[PDB]
C-alpha cells in the first residue's frame, strides 16, 4: 500500500481551510440595536425615543405591574435558579401549576413545558416522527420547523403555500405509492405540518379543509399556533377557536410563551396519548435544565389577566384592522398580511435584480422612520440556510396599547419615507 | 502533554458474579415484561395507559410496541425515583414535596405532607448561589422592577438590549479570551452553534460520551461523524491519522477541517478530559478543538476559571469554549467564547442568534453579579471561600467512601462522584433507601448509561457543611452494609 | 436472631432476581415455577442419579 | 470546437498485402542480419568497425550488442541516403558534394564531382529566406562588422545586449502577446522552460507524436506523463476527466496542475493540429495549453502569424507559446510568448537563461530583418507575396501528387507532404532513385516513424516557381510508375 | 463506485494552481544588465564605460578582425541559416572542415559538432550511460553535467571536491556490492564524470590518480574540458596537456567553443569508437538544426590563431599569476581559486546568517565597482536545482588584453570598495 | 521487349524482398535457399499430392 515516508509527508502538505470565513464589514446583520431600558411602548432605540412597532408584545404583558409582582413574589421565594433537569430535582410546583393552567386553558387533556421557545417545536417533531415516514409540510415554515424536521430523518415533502390543491395532489400520489407495496404501507405515518399564523407571511392556514383531508387520507396534523395563541379568537385559543374546529381533530399544538405572554419559554399541548412521550423521547426537555421559576409566574400571572377580560383580543383585531386599512396607498410598498394577522410585512412591489439592493433600501427606510420617533425593523433570515427564503421585508407589529393616533401617525411617516426613498 | 500535578483516575472493573447477576436480573425483567404486553393485548388485565381516539383507530399506530417495551416494563416501575417535585431554594436542604401510587407507578397522588430538610445531592450549585437572599437576588430584583421578566424579540432586530452587552463583555473578561456571546440555553448553544462551525467536507471527531447536544450539533450539521474510545489518546491519534491520509470516504480529496468535541468534566463518569494532549495532538495535525465547560467551568481551578486554569494551559490555545451557567453561577442560559473573528461570525451567523429570543434581563443580572462575586470585584471574599470549601469537600467525601468499600469512577478532583450499583432492582431500592434516610440522590441507568453499569451520582456542593456530609456518610455506609453495595477488591 | 437473618436472605434473593421490581402475584408465579423446577429435578436425581452423590453431601454437610 | 473554414484531412489505411510484403522484408533483413553478426563474431569475416583499445578489453563492454543491431545491419545498407554534404545555400537549389563508398557504405570518399542545381525539396525555408544577397544579409554583414560573432557570456551577467531586448520585443508584437523570451535552440527551448513551468504533482498531457525535445522536457521534469491517441478529442477528454476525477495515482489527492503539450504542424505526418477543440477542452476542463509551433509560425495564416491565425482564434487562450527560428525566418534561434508574469518568470527560472550563451548578434539581425519584412515593416510588399505562393504550391503540389494515385498524409493545407513508401528497400531506392533525376528529397524510416510506415517528406517553399513543380512532378510520376509507389485505392 | 453527479460537480470544484508562482519585484536576477555595443574590453554597461571583468573571453578572439573577416566570407557565401538538421541537407562543408580541425588540433581520431554548449554535454552522457548504470560525478559539477546525468536514468554517486579518498571508497564499496551479485555486475558499466576546471570553484582536478583508479577498477572517464580547453598547457590543448597525461587514457573529452573560440556551439573529441555512436543516439545532434556556417568558420579560423602563435597562452597564465597574487589582501573577502585559472571567485570570509544579505553586498561591491570603471558579475545559480549550491561569489575573469595597470587598479578598486562596505 | 519485362520483374523482386540492400553474395545465398525449398516441395507434390491438382492447373492454363 503507502509507505510510512509519504505518509508523514501527506501530513505535512496537508493545511485546513480556517474556521470563519472572512465576513464582510459591510453586513447590516453585523450592528445590533442597542435598546437601552426595557423593550417597551415608547423605546430608546440606538440614543432616539421611538414608539415600538417592532417587538412581539401583543397584549402587552411585558411591562404590567400584576406581572412584575407575581415574578418578584416567585423570585423571594425560590430564587433565578432551577439547578437541575426536569427529573432530577429540577421540577418545582409552580412548574406543574404552569402546565395545569395551560391545559385547562387550551381545554385540552395534558400540556409539557419547555425552557426555550425554539426548542419546543424543534423537538416535538423528531420525537414522534422517525426514519421513512412521510411529512407535509407548508412551504412557508419557520426555521424552528425546518430543523425540527432535519432533526427526523422522515421524508420531506413541501406543499404551495395554502394551497389545498398542491396537497391533495401530494396525499393522492402517496396513495398510489401506498398501493404499490401494501407491507411498508402498513408501517408508514404521515404528519401534516402547518402553522397557525405564519410569520413569513402573516397569513392564516384553512383548517376546515386541513381537517378533512386528515381524516379522508389518514394523516395526522401538527399544528403550530405561536404567532396565534394570544390574539385570535374570542378567547384567544388560537386558530382553533377563530374557525371553530374541535380542538380534538389537531394532534399536538405546541407555541411559544415569549411573544404574547413575555416570558421565556414554550409549551405543546394535547391528548395525554401523545403529550407523554415528550417527557421521555423530548431532547429539549431531558437533557437541559428546567424553565427558571420566576419567568413560570409570570407566565401564570400573564394567563390570568388573559381570562380575566377577553376585551384586549377585540381591540387588538380593530387596532390590526385600522392599521392595515391606513397602510394602503404605499407608493413603493405592498402590504403582506391580513386584517386579522397582529405582525404583518412591507414589501417592495418591484424588486431589483440583487437582494441586497432591497436589503439596504428597506434598511434606509428604517432608519429614516427611526429619526422620526417610529422603531421599525426588518426581518432577518438566514440565506444560506432557509429551504424557501422569503423576500426582504420590513415588519410591522401591532398592540393593544399603541393609540389610534400613534397608529395614524405611523401610516403617514411611511408613506412619506417610502414615497421620498423610492423616489 | 506534561501534566505539572499527577493526574490519577480510578475506573475499577466490573465484577464477573455481579455482571452474571446482572443479566438474570434483566432476563428476568424481560420475560415477565413479555408476558404482562401479552396479557395487556389479549385485554385479560385492565391497563392504565391512553388509547388513541375511536375515530383515529384505523390511522397508522402511532407509537410502534417494542419501541416503548423499556419505557412501559422496567422504567414504569420505578419511576418514582425520578421528577421529583421540590418546592423550595435547592440550597443544601431541599423541601420535596411526598407523593404515592395506588396504580403501581402509573398515576402518582400529592398526599399533603411535604418532607422537610432533605439533604440534597442531586442539585447542581457547586459553589452554592443557589439562595433567596444576598446580593445577587436583590440585583436581579431591581432588574425585574426596571427592565420587567422577559424579551419580546431576537436578538438581531430589537431585542438586544444593555444587558446583554455588559454580560459578554464581563464573560469574555472572565474566561480571559478575547469575547464572547451569550445564549439563553446550553442545548440551543451547541445545537445552534456547531452547525455553523462546519459542514459537508468536514470531519467531526466526538468522544464516546458526550451530552446529547453535541451529538444532535453534529448531526444536524452535513459533517461526517467519527467516535473515538473515551479518554483513550491512541484512538484520537490514530483516527486523526487515517483521516488526514485517506481523506474522504468515497472521493478520496483532503478534508476541508477536522473538528474535535470534548467535554471538561463528563457528569456520568466524572472523568476530566486529558487537556494537555488534546492540544499536543491538535497542534501536531492542524485540527480544531471545541471545549464544553458546562460542568468545569465554576469548579476546577484555583479560582474557578475552568479546566483550563485546572491544567494551567493557555485559554487561547483552544479554539470554541462552550459554557453554561445554570450549573454554577445559579442561571440559566449558555455562552461561547474566543477570538472577535469567531464571536463576529457566530453574531451573524447563529441560528438562535436570528430566529430566538434573546436572555431575561434578571437572569443576565444573576450571572453579572455571581461573575462578579467569584472575580472579587465585589470586594468580598466570598469568590475565594467557596472554591476552597468545594475542593475540600470533594476531597473529603470521595476518600471517605473509596474508604468505605465502594467503587467510584472518575478523577480525584471531579466534584460528581458516581457511585456504582450494577443491578436494575438496586437502581429502585438505593433511590428509596436514601429518601427514607432524608438524603436525595439521582440515580441512572441504561437510557443515559451502559446497561451494565447502573449508577448513583452524587453532585458536591460549596453549601454542604462538614455535618452534613458526616450524615450522608453514615447513611451511606448503613445503606450499602443493607444492600451489600461494596464491590470493591483493593480497598475495604 | 435467626428470624431476622432469614429475612434478610429472603431480601437478597429479591434484589438479585430483579423481584423486587415485580409485583406480589409475580413474585407467587416466579416462586412457584422455581420450586417446581427444583422438585422435578430432585425427582429425576432420585431416580436416575446415584446415590453416591447423596453419600457424598452427607459426608460434606457432617 | 467552430471551424470557419471546412477542416478536411485524409491518412489513408495501410493495405493488407502491402504490410505483408512489409513485414516479409523486414524479416529477410533481420536474418541476415543474424547470419552477419554471426560471421563476425566468429572472425570469419573482417569487420569495417572500431574496437576497444587493447588496454580496455577486459572493462565492461562499452555497447550491448543488440542495442546497435538495427543500426549496423539495417541502416548502414542505405546510409547514402542521409548526411548529404551540400556546399551551397540551401535556396531552391542547391549544390551536393558527390560521395561514394567502395565499403558499403562503411567508408564514403569525395570524389572530385560536384552535382549542380538539385531541386531541394529537404530545406525547411518554407517563405524561402535562405538566400545569400538581400536587405537581410547586409544587415547581418553590419552587426557582425559592429558587433561581431558570438557573445562570451550568459544573459544574466554580462551577455545580455541591447538587440536581444529589440528582437524580444518585436516577437513580442509579431504574435501579438504581451511579452516574448529568445533563446539559441528551439531544441532548448523546449527541454529548458517546460522544467521550470511544472514539477512533482502535475500531470502533463502530451500528444502521442511530439518532437523529441518536448518528451525530453517532460521527462527532466518530475510530472506524471500521459499519452493521448494522436488528434483524437475522444480520448484527450477521457485523459482530462479520468485525471481530474482520480487524482494523483498513489495518494489520491488532486493533481496541482494539468498541461497539455501539443504542436502546430506534426513534421512527419502533416497533419494540423484541431486548436479549437483544444482550447474549448482545455477552458472546460482548466488545464494549460503549450503549443510548439516550429512548423507553422511562418507557413500558415494569411499573414503567416501562426496557427492561431490560421484558426482566427485569439492568441491570449494559448497560455504558452514556443516556436522556432529556423525553419520560416532562416536564422536559428527559439523563442517563447506569452503574458509578462509568465515572462518575466521565465527570464528568473529558465535554465538557459542562468547557465547557457545567449544568441549571436548577426543571427538576431537576421531575425529582425526577416521579421520586419513579413510585417510589412520595411514598405516593400516582399511578406505579402510569399505567402500567398507558398500556399499556392502548397494546394497545387498536394492535388498534382494525389491525383496521380499515391498515399499522402496530412490535413491538405500543410506545406510538408510526406508521401508514403512502405517497404524498406524502397526507402533507399526511391531516395537513389530521385538523386539520379536531380531532385532531393528526404526518406525517413523506422528510428523516427512507426515500422510499416516509411515516408519520403517533401517540404515546400516559396521559393519554388511553378517550373521547378512541374519538374519535379514529373519526376516523381516517372518514378513511381518504376518502383511501383502508387498504393492508393480512391484516386488515379 | 462513484455516480455521474458527484463526477461533475468534483470536475467543477477542482481548481488548478497557477502556472507561475508570483515572482518577488526586488529580484536580483530580473534586472539584466544592457551592454551596448560589443561586450569587449572597454565595454558599456548601464551607460556607464567599464573595462570588462565579466565576460568568458580568454584569448580575446571575439574582436580580432581575422576572424570578423573569415565570418564575414563564409556569411557572403552560404548565408545565415542552414535550415535543416545534420542528416537533411544540414551538413556543409564547414562543418567537416571544423570537425576535421579540432579533431588534428586535439590530436585524436574523431570530433562532433553540436550547435549549443549547454547541449553537448547534456547529451553526450545519456547517450552512453543508461539505466542501471553507476556514475562517481564530482559535487562541484556545472548545471550541464548534472542535467545530463537527470536525463539518463543511471544511478548517480556524488564524491567530495577533488576527494580520491572519498572516490576510491565509493570504487571500494561498489567492488564490495559487485561481489554480492556477479550476474548483475557483468552488464554494469561504472563512469567518472569530472571536468577539467572547475566553473564552480576555479580549481583543477588531479587526473595523474583519476587515471590510475580508472584503470585498477574498470571505470571510464569522461572529461568536460569547457573552461581549459584554450587556455591550459603549453599548446591549450587543456588539462591532459597540462599534466602530461596520455590524451588516449580519457575517453571522451568535452568542451564548448563558447568561451575561447568566440563563437557559439560545442564538441566532443575521442576515439572513433565512442564518438560514432553519438551521430544517431545524441539528441542535441540528431533532433536540431546545424550550426550556421560564419559560427564555423569564425571557429576555424580562432583554432588557426591559436595554432599560429602559442604564447597568448603564457600571457594569459602569468596574468592570472599577478591579479591572483594582488588580490590577496581583501578585508571582507576571499579568493577561491588558483594561480592558474583564467576565472575565480571571491567569496564572504565570514557569511551572514542568510544567503540574500551575502548576495546584497557582494550586489552593493558589483554596483560601486561598476561606478569606478570595473565591470565585474555574480555567480547566478538556480537555487532550487542545484544539488550541491555553491556560496555566493564575485566572478573575476582574466584575459591577455587587460593591460598589467589595469589589473593592479581592478585589485585597488576592489580593496578599497570591498573594506568600506565591509565595514 | 520480353528481355526488358523480365528483368523488371526481377528488379521488382528485389525490391519487394529486400534483396536489394543485400550483397550479391547474399542474393546468391537467398536465391539458392528458395529454389531448394521450391524443388522440395515440387518433389513433394509429385510423389505424396495427387495429380489432379496437376490436371487442374493444366485445365486453368489452358
Amino acid at each position: 500500500d503507502l509507505t510510512v515516508k509519504e505518509k508523514e509527508e501527506l501530513i505535512e502538505e496537508w493545511q485546513p481551510e480556517p474556521l470563519v470565513p472572512p465576513v464582510p464589514k459591510d453586513h447590516p446583520a453585523l450592528n445590533y440595536n442597542i435598546v437601552s431600558g426595557p423593550p417597551s411602548h415608547k423605546t430608546v432605540v440606538n440614543g432616539k425615543e421611538c414608539i415600538n412597532f417592532a417587538s412581539f408584545n401583543f397584549l402587552g404583558l411585558l411591562d404590567n405591574p400584576r406581572v412584575k409582582a407575581a415574578a418578584l413574589a416567585s423570585l423571594k421565594k425560590y430564587g433565578v435558579g432551577t439547578c437541575g433537569p426536569r427529573g432530577f430535582y429540577g421540577t418545582f410546583d409552580v412548574h406543574l401549576d404552569l402546565e395545569d393552567r395551560l391545559a385547562k386553558f387550551m381545554k385540552t387533556e395534558e400540556a409539557i413545558i419547555y425552557s426555550y421557545g425554539f426548542a419546543t417545536i424543534a423537538s416535538a417533531i423528531p420525537a414522534y416522527s422517525k426514519r421513512g415516514d412521510i411529512v407535509f409540510v407548508d412551504r412557508a415554515a419557520c426555521f424552528a420547523i425546518q430543523k425540527g424536521l432535519q432533526a427526523s430523518r422522515s421524508d420531506i415533502k413541501l406543499f404551495k403555500h395554502n394551497d389545498m390543491a398542491d396537497l391533495e395532489r401530494l396525499l393522492k400520489e402517496q396513495e398510489i405509492e401506498d398501493q404499490k407495496n401494501p407491507r411498508k404501507a402498513r408501517v408508514t405515518r404521515r404528519f401534516i405540518v402547518v402553522e397557525g399564523l405564519y410569520m413569513n407571511t402573516g397569513t392564516i392556514c384553512p383548517l376546515p379543509e386541513l381537517v378533512k383531508l386528515k381524516y379522508k387520507y389518514k394523516a395526522r396534523i401538527f399544528l403550530e399556533e405561536s404567532l396565534s395563541f394570544g390574539v385570535l379568537g374570542e378567547h384567544g385559543r388560537g386558530v382553533t377557536e377563530h374557525y371553530g374546529i374541535n380542538i380534538d381533530d389537531i394532534d399536538l399544538i405546541s407555541a411559544n410563551m415569549e411573544n404574547a405572554l413575555a416570558s421565556i419559554g414554550g409549551f405543546c399541548c394535547g391528548r395525554s396519548f401523545v403529550i407523554d412521550h415528550q417527557r421521555l423521547s423530548g431532547q429539549g426537555y431531558c437533557f437541559s435544565a428546567s424553565l427558571p421559576p420566576l419567568l413560570a409566574a409570570a407566565a401564570i400571572e400573564a394567563l390570568n389577566i388573559m381570562e380575566e377580560n377577553p376585551g384586549i383580543f377585540a381591540v387588538l383585531k380593530e387596532k390590526c384592522g385600522q392599521i392595515h386599512k391606513a397602510l394602503q396607498g404605499i407608493s413603493g410598498l405592498k402590504v403582506v398580511g391580513e386584517s386579522l394577522s397582529p405582525a404583518f410585512h412591507l414589501q417592495l412591489e418591484e424588486s431589483t435584480g440583487s437582494r441586497e439592493q432591497d436589503v439596504r433600501l428597506l434598511q434606509e427606510i428604517v432608519d429614516q422612520c427611526m429619526n422620526r420617533s417610529i422603531a421599525l425593523t426588518q426581518a432577518r433570515y438566514l440565506e444560506k440556510e432557509e429551504k424557501c427564503l422569503p423576500p426582504p421585508s420590513i415588519r410591522v407589529v401591532v398592540t393593544v396599547e399603541q393609540t389610534e393616533e400613534e397608529l395614524e401617525r405611523a401610516a403617514s411617516t411611511i408613506k412619506e419615507v417610502a414615497q421620498a426613498v423610492l423616489l | 502533554g506534561l501534566y505539572k500535578r499527577p493526574f490519577n483516575e480510578a475506573f475499577e472493573e466490573t465484577p464477573m458474579l455481579v455482571a452474571v447477576l446482572t443479566y438474570v436480573g434483566y432476563g428476568v425483567l424481560t420475560l415477565f415484561g413479555y408476558l404482562r404486553d401479552f396479557l395487556r393485548y389479549w385485554r385479560i388485565e385492565k391497563c392504565h395507559h391512553a388509547t388513541e381516539r375511536e375515530e383515529q383507530k384505523d390511522f397508522v399506530s402511532l407509537y410502534q410496541d417494542f419501541e416503548n417495551f423499556y419505557t412501559r416494563n422496567l422504567y414504569m416501575r420505578i419511576r418514582d425515583n425520578w421528577n421529583r417535585p421540590i418546592c423550595s431554594v435547592p440550597g443544601a436542604r431541599v423541601d420535596i414535596m411526598e407523593r404515592q401510587s395506588h396504580d403501581y407507578n402509573w398515576s402518582f397522588k400529592y398526599t399533603g405532607n411535604i418532607i422537610k430538610g432533605v439533604i440534597n445531592m442531586g442539585s447542581y450549585n457547586y459553589l452554592g448561589f443557589a439562595r433567596n437572599t444576598g446580593s445577587c437576588q436583590e440585583a436581579a430584583a431591581k432588574v425585574l422592577e426596571e427592565y420587567g421578566a422577559g424579551v419580546c424579540s431576537t436578538r438581531q432586530e430589537i431585542g438586544n438590549l444593555d444587558k446583554h452587552e455588559e454580560l459578554e463583555e464581563l464573560v469574555a473578561r472572565f474566561l480571559g479570551v478575547e469575547a464572547a456571546m451569550a445564549y439563553g440555553m446550553g442545548f440551543a448553544t451547541n445545537s445552534m452553534n456547531i452547525p455553523a462551525l462546519v459542514g459537508k467536507g468536514c470531519l467531526i471527531l466526538s468522544d464516546e460520551l458526550n451530552h446529547a447536544s453535541l451529538v444532535l450539533g453534529a448531526r444536524l450539521s452535513g459533517a461526517t461523524i467519527r467516535i473515538f474510545k473515551h479518554n483513550n489518546m491512541q484512538s484520537l491519534e490514530k483516527l486523526l491519522k487515517d483521516a488526514i491520509v485517506y481523506g474522504q470516504p468515497r472521493t478520496r480529496r483532503p478534508w476541508k477541517k477536522i473538528l474535535i468535541l470534548v467535554e471538561g468534566i463528563y457528569s456520568m463518569e466524572g472523568s476530566i478530559v486529558r487537556l494537555p494532549e488534546v492540544i499536543a495532538l491538535k497542534k501536531k495535525y492542524k485540527a480544531y478543538l471545541y471545549l464544553d465547560e458546562a460542568h468545569s467551568i465554576g469548579a476546577l481551578g484555583p479560582t474557578g476559571r475552568g479546566v483550563v486554569e485546572y491544567f494551567g494551559l493557555d485559554p487561547e490555545d483552544v479554539d470554541v469554549m462552550m459554557g453554561t451557567f445554570t450549573k454554577s453561577f445559579g442561571a440559566s442560559g449558555g455562552y461561547i467564547g474566543g477570538k472577535k473573528e469567531l464571536i463576529d461570525y457566530l453574531r451573524t451567523h447563529s441560528h438562535s442568534a436570528v430566529y430566538a429570543t434573546s436572555l431575561s434581563p434578571p437572569v443576565v443580572e444573576q450571572i453579572i453579579t455571581s461573575m462578579k462575586c467569584i472575580m472579587g470585584q465585589d470586594g468580598t471574599s466570598l469568590g475565594k471561600e467557596c472554591v476552597q470549601q468545594l475542593a475540600e469537600n470533594t476531597r473529603y467525601f470521595r476518600r471517605r467512601l473509596k474508604e468505605m468499600g465502594f467503587i467510584i469512577y472518575g478523577n480525584e478532583d471531579s466534584p460528581v462522584v458516581p457511585l456504582m450499583l450494577y443491578m436494575p432492582a438496586k437502581i429502585g431500592a438505593f433511590g428509596r433507601e436514601m429518601l427514607k434516610r432524608n438524603i436525595g440522590v439521582v440515580v441512572v441507568g441504561f437510557p443515559a448509561t451502559p446497561i451494565i453499569e447502573s449508577r448513583a451520582r452524587f453532585c458536591l456542593s460549596a453549601a454542604h457543611t462538614k455535618e452534613i456530609l458526616d450524615t450522608a456518610l453514615k447513611e451511606i455506609d448503613e445503606v450499602g452494609d443493607l444492600l451489600q453495595l461494596k464491590y470493591s477488591r483493593h480497598r475495604l | 436472631r435467626a428470624w431476622k437473618q432469614m429475612s434478610w436472605f429472603y431480601y437478597q434473593y429479591l434484589l438479585v432476581t430483579a423481584l423486587y421490581m415485580l409485583e406480589p402475584w409475580e413474585r407467587t408465579v416466579f416462586n412457584s415455577m422455581l420450586v417446581s423446577i427444583v422438585g422435578m429435578a430432585l425427582y429425576t436425581g432420585y431416580v436416575f442419579m446415584p446415590q453416591h452423590i447423596m453419600a457424598i453431601l452427607h459426608y460434606f454437610e457432617i
